[PDB]
């Protein structure tokens, strides 16, 4: 059963088995059993550990419901690869990437005063080849200044290397003056409106370029799985992976009453379904109960 | 036996769900017992 | 028979920030030792408090409890 | 009145899934006509009887804000059970708040605090923590002030519920969750964000907070 938090969190959600777990849980509420007080504690720390592990258990089921666009022509299965992991960031509980990276900056450097500090900080979110264009600017401005440039804004030398690092940011192609107009705004929703239609020009040719590089590293991935094992021999192969298929079923095994392994092993019985279904009828696939 | 539904059909199969599912049950209620509990 | 000491805390206090905080010190001297104290700031520390004895060191602030609280769950979910 | 009896007399064309969404925009609009409402609630409710499982979570809400607003009563298995569902859609929405909702509600409660009487951080940190209290159906309210036998909640609108024009007054959805709160005891005072968020100081939201309160419930 479900531990009433999951289940509002799988309300919005539309993967298969949180679905019937929200609709016998409602189902439940329909024969008259009270819906169970939600906690009003599990503070700042807790509750973004449990919103950090519960939307991992939306984005889990509804990764592996997202049919890659592997070798395809043209930018709309990108587009709809991409379209399909947003929805599936606002089903599990997170805003825009934009907003939700921003938001990821601006945390991880509360406590910066310099902005080398900054660069240093958000490493890990942050390509390391726009991490350097910004550290060998950071270091010229250093050098007109001979002082640790300041996250202040305020600062006149900071913005000499924000004038600098603006000519970065349009040399990688991203329009800093387009971005900056977006999520500061206007007066305005006439002179609003066309700066948020080049914005998103912007964002959807960004977010179709990391789904699009997401796709040719799988493709190169599988390329090069698959011309490693068209190298082998077929007797090689088919012990190479019935080997690997009975040590995955024995750590199901040794694994008992754990929830996860029962479940491993009655998913490994409804793909033996799966394969007997269509056995059965092959040019009708696998019986549905209809 | 034969033709199990549809719902049941749309599931994924290996997915995680419940190595995230059987994380979150032993380190969410493992650490309330640490800020409940906690002087440096 | 006094105790010397300095505080550092994230912002200046208010003047019920400092009374709460004294009778956390009180506890952290093993006598009915005064602390005198002193007052220092440090924007590096996300609230809470750090005390100096000057022989020790005693670090409630809460940008240590993140990152004690980081190195139990990073350690912890390596064993489940 | 051209709308609401042409849905009086075609309310079986509807899916009860948009006989809700029906019923659920007249009660946020303001109409009394209740043999409309007994012809929508008459596609919903067995509906609902034969699986109560076919709607979501968020159209048994609206159920519970349009059985509400214009009060027509619905079955007895049924009242009930889309009462829980505002209690569940409303957590839902809770978990997954949109964190400058989360940065407005605790901004609000922080004035709310110091609106009550609170001058230091130590009092505001320990009486926003204090107005969480637990709602009748289950669910969280965030600033919910009690007082003997009166309550008041207070209710932050960010800018998703706003109308996305300059004048700029919050949606229909506030007043539906204003009124649903209003039939469970609480005197619900709105605090958009784009009046709230003006202000420069915490003075000046504090005394915009209490003034938002006294209009709604004067005793506090």
């Amino acid at each position: 059963a479900v531990s009433k938090k999951e289940v509002l969190y799988f309300l919005s959600s539309k993967d298969a088995e949180s679905s019937t777990a929200v609709k016998s849980y409602l189902k439940s509420l329909y024969a008259g059993a009270q819906v169970e007080a939600t906690e009003t504690d599990a503070s700042e720390l807790i509750a973004q550990l449990e919103k950090k592990y519960l939307s991992a258990q939306v984005v889990e089921p509804g990764v592996h419901n997202i049919a890659l666009p592997l070798g395809e022509s043209g930018s709309a299965p990108v587009k709809r690869y991409a379209a399909e992991l947003f929805n599936l960031g606002a089903q599990a509980g997170f805003e825009c990437p934009f907003i939700e990276v921003s938001k990821k900056f601006g945390q991880e450097t509360a406590t910066s005063e310099t902005v080398k500090d900054v660069l240093n900080k958000t490493k890990s979110y942050v390509s390391a080849d726009y991490n350097a264009a910004l550290n060998e600017v950071l270091s010229s401005v250093e050098a007109e200044i001979n002082g640790p440039v300041l996250f202040d804004g305020k600062t006149e030398g900071f913005k000499k290397f924000a004038a600098k690092a603006k000519a970065v940011a349009v040399s990688r192609g991203l329009p800093a003056d387009t971005i900056l107009a977006y999520c500061a705004g206007s007066a305005n929703e006439d002179a609003a409106d066309k700066v948020s239609k080049e914005f998103f020009t912007w964002f959807e040719s960004a977010y179709t370029a990391d789904a699009a590089a997401e796709v040719k590293a799988i493709e190169a991935e599988a390329a090069s799985i698959l011309d490693r094992h068209l190298a082998k021999p077929v007797a090689q192969i088919r012990k190479e992976q019935a080997s690997a298929y009975a040590s995955l079923l024995k750590r199901a095994e040794t694994a008992k009453g754990a929830k996860w392994a029962e479940k491993y092993l009655e998913d490994v019985k409804a793909v033996q379904w799966f394969d007997a279904s269509v056995a059965e009828a092959p040019a009708s696939g696998p019986k549905v109960a209809a | 036996a034969d033709a199990k539904a549809l719902d049941e059909l749309r599931k994924p199969k290996f997915s995680s769900k419940y190595l995230i599912q059987h994380v979150s049950q032993k380190l969410i209620p493992a650490v309330k017992e640490w800020e409940k509990s906690y002087q440096p | 028979k006094e105790v010397y000491c300095t505080v550092i805390t994230a912002e200046p206090l208010d003047k019920l920030e400092r009374v709460e905080l004294t009778k956390k010190a009180e506890k952290f001297v093993d006598a009915g030792f005064k602390l005198v104290m002193q007052e220092k700031i440090d924007k590096k520390l996300l609230g809470g408090f750090v005390i100096e004895f000057s022989d020790r060191r005693v670090d409630m602030s809460t940008a240590k409890k993140v990152e004690e609280f980081n190195n139990f769950v990073n350690k912890l979910v390596l064993s489940i | 009145k051209a709308i609401v009896d042409a849905l009086k007399a075609s309310a079986g064309d509807l899916a009860p899934a948009q006989a809700v969404e029906a019923a659920y925009g007249l009660a946020l609009s303001g109409a009394t006509d209740a043999e409309a409402f007994k012809a929508l609630f008459g596609v919903v409710a067995p509906a609902i009887e034969k699986a109560p499982d076919a709607l979501e979570v968020s159209s048994l809400a609206q159920l519970h804000v349009a059985s509400t607003i214009s009060g027509a009563k619905l079955p007895a298995a049924v009242g009930s059970f889309v009462a829980k569902a505002f209690g569940l859609a409303a957590d839902a929405a809770r978990l997954k708040r949109s964190s400058a909702e989360s940065a407005l509600v605790a901004d609000v409660a922080a004035a709310t605090a110091v609106a009550f009487g609170a001058q230091y951080r130590p009092e505001v940190a320990s009486a926003v923590a204090s107005y969480v209290k637990t709602a009748p159906d289950g669910s969280v309210l965030d600033i919910a002030i009690t007082k003997g036998d009166a309550k008041v909640l207070v209710q932050a609108v960010p800018s998703s519920l706003l109308t996305s024009t300059t004048p700029a007054k919050p949606l229909g959805h506030v007043a539906a969750y204003s009124k649903v709160r209003e039939a469970q005891g609480y005197a619900v005072a709105v605090v958009p964000a784009n009046e709230f968020e003006a202000l420069p100081d915490q003075k000046a939201k504090a005394q915009y907070v209490l003034a938002a309160i006294k209009k709604v419930a004067p005793s506090f």
